[PDB]
């Protein structure tokens, strides 16, 4: 299930100028595009090799939107401080989630296209992707005003038409960045405590996507209870890392087998100290 | 304010004494966006310092990604502090070369 | 490509 998504944020800073302003472009989950309004130089940039090939044109042409759409934010900014009668003094953020998720075959699965208002929904896209749904009163207002002026036709067509259509094409120019498979490398550590026991970690790295489960057996039952778990972090090269650990008596640590699932793995690997 | 960050301090590559890797501090989970990072060795803070990720998710907290250069020592000590306003005090996470 | 306002 491919997708494209853009991820777009102003945040106000009352006394220091106006609103920055960023977008990020994902494919897959995987950044690909950026824009900020406060880097030396303010311009669409790449942010894989692949995206590269493209034209200046397109470069151009996505400056043009950006540096179009942070003044659309500038006005929203200061539409969203009366509508919720607040100060002026105070720093605010409204948030932009849009983009098309897509089925095997190429054509549309699910279009977005929300926003929120200091971290909270504020409006947002039905599935019918014909109708919105407001969170207050404020957003109330603007639905009817998005109504009223038809703005759910044309976010459609871009969804159903060019977010589709585009993707299309850079998963075709990116592929072999986009749906590589890098096989996490695994290996188990060995960390007697104080209290008497042991700790045994295993470690899954240097994978990617990102998508994985950890899980620890015991004589063929899974110990989700007692195990300990981080969240799945960025390696910093475009692969990611994650650990697990269960604490086990000295002695029987070859008992104990760790259990990698990832989709560069034709089988589960499996481990023990 | 409202969402308090979550704090992860790793290296890039297996760490052992005198290679230079890159120790990375994984920030997530926040709102808003605001927040100061700053990298130490022993207490003292690292010049220059990336920044990487800078977004959010579905979740609509935000989570960036930081790192330098580095090279461990036996001795030597590592740690990531982050001051955002929804925690009173500055947090500080050590790097531990087992996690 | 991106979407506008």
């Amino acid at each position: 299930s491919h997708s494209l998504r853009y991820f777009v944020t102003a945040v106000s800073r009352p006394g220091f100028g106006e609103p920055r302003y960023m977008e990020v472009g994902y494919v897959d989950n995987t950044e690909f595009v950026r824009f900020d309004s406060d880097a030396e130089n303010p311009r669409y940039e790449p942010r894989a090799r692949w995206i590269e090939q493209e034209g200046p044109e397109y470069w151009e042409r996505e400056t043009r939107r950006a540096k179009g759409n942070e003044q659309c934010f500038r006005v929203d900014l200061r539409t969203a401080l009366r509508y919720y009668n607040q100060s002026a003094g105070g720093s605010h953020t409204l948030q932009w989630m849009a983009g098309c998720d897509v089925e095997s075959d190429g054509r549309l699965l699910r279009g977005y296209w929300q926003f929120a208002y200091d971290g909270c929904d504020y409006i947002a896209l039905n599935e019918d992707l014909k109708t919105w749904t407001a969170a207050d009163m404020a957003a109330q207002i603007t639905r009817r005003k998005w109504e009223q002026a038809g703005a759910a036709e044309r976010d459609r067509a871009y969804l159903e038409g060019e977010c589709v259509e585009w993707l299309r094409r850079y998963l075709k120019n990116g592929n072999a960045t986009l749906l590589r498979t890098d096989p996490p490398k695994a290996h188990v550590t060995h960390h007697r405590r104080p209290e008497g026991d042991v700790t045994l970690r295993c470690w899954a790295l240097g994978f990617y996507p990102a998508d994985i489960t950890l899980t620890w057996q015991l004589n063929g039952e899974e110990l989700t209870q007692e195990m300990e778990l981080v969240e799945t972090r960025p390696a910093g090269d475009g692969t990611f890392q994650k650990w697990a650990s269960v604490v086990v008596p000295l002695g029987k640590e070859q008992k104990y087998t760790c259990h990698v699932e990832h989709e560069g793995l034709p089988e589960p690997l499996t481990l023990r100290w | 304010i409202q969402k308090t960050p979550q704090i992860q301090v790793y290296s890039r590559h297996p760490p052992e004494n005198g290679k230079p890797n890159i120790l990375n501090c994984y920030v997530t989970q926040f709102h808003p966006p605001h927040i100061e990072i700053q990298m130490l060795k022993n207490g003292k803070k690292i010049p220059k310092v990336e920044m990487s990720d800078m977004s959010f998710s579905k979740d609509w907290s935000f989570y960036i990604l930081a790192h330098t250069e580095f090279t461990p020592t036996e001795t030597d000590t590592y740690a990531c502090r982050v001051k955002h306003a929804s925690m009173a005090e500055p947090k500080t996470v050590y790097w531990d070369r087992d996690m | 490509r991106g979407p506008g306002c």
